[PDB]
């Protein structure tokens, strides 16, 4: 299904965005040490 | 401070672990997406060519 | 204090590794998308 | 507890690194899979 | 070949399973600090 | 075009090799604790 690829790729994009924010927060905690 | 830093290192690793867990779900979904392109080629491309 | 600084730097490097993996995933999306376009559009 | 916690943090990061090394291996194979699909569509 | 991609994808799945187990083990060590 | 997919895959391989070097450094630092 053309849209059922589209649903999957957008799941990847949202998870990729969440991952970047976790790394940003990790890095800032390190700055607090 | 030293106990304070050990606590901070722990929470930084916890955040790194959550970033990795997100990457792991992304990769699972990339498997699905590639599988779908390969299945699509096996299901509606090759039979269409035949027809 | 010396070991604490090493752990910090090790996590920092692990985090750089993860950032590189995040860019690789962004490009894998591009690669998969282009194959589906080539098979759909062209 | 100080020495005990440092060594635990070290092992936690060691294990996180093994998780990243597995993801790196997976990505490498995802390249092969994409290449394979485009290759089978061209040949 | 169709099965010689299927082998690759199955390897990625087991690699993914290993990655998940490694993160679980890291988190549980963190629980012991 | 397929030759201009090859560019994207090469970009992915380059980032993957950077990621591996970062993990290598992290593990080397941990060896020194």
């Amino acid at each position: 299904d053309p849209i059922d690829i589209s649903i999957v790729l957008n799941k990847i994009k949202s998870q990729l965005e969440e991952s970047k924010e976790w790394i940003r927060r990790s890095n800032k905690i390190l700055d607090s040490i | 401070q030293a106990r304070s830093d050990i606590e901070k290192l722990k929470e930084a690793i916890r955040d790194t672990n959550k970033a990795v867990q997100s990457v792991q779900s992304s990769i699972g979904n990339l498997i699905v997406a590639i599988k779908s392109v390969q299945d699509y080629v096996n299901k509606e491309i090759v039979p269409s060519i035949a027809r």
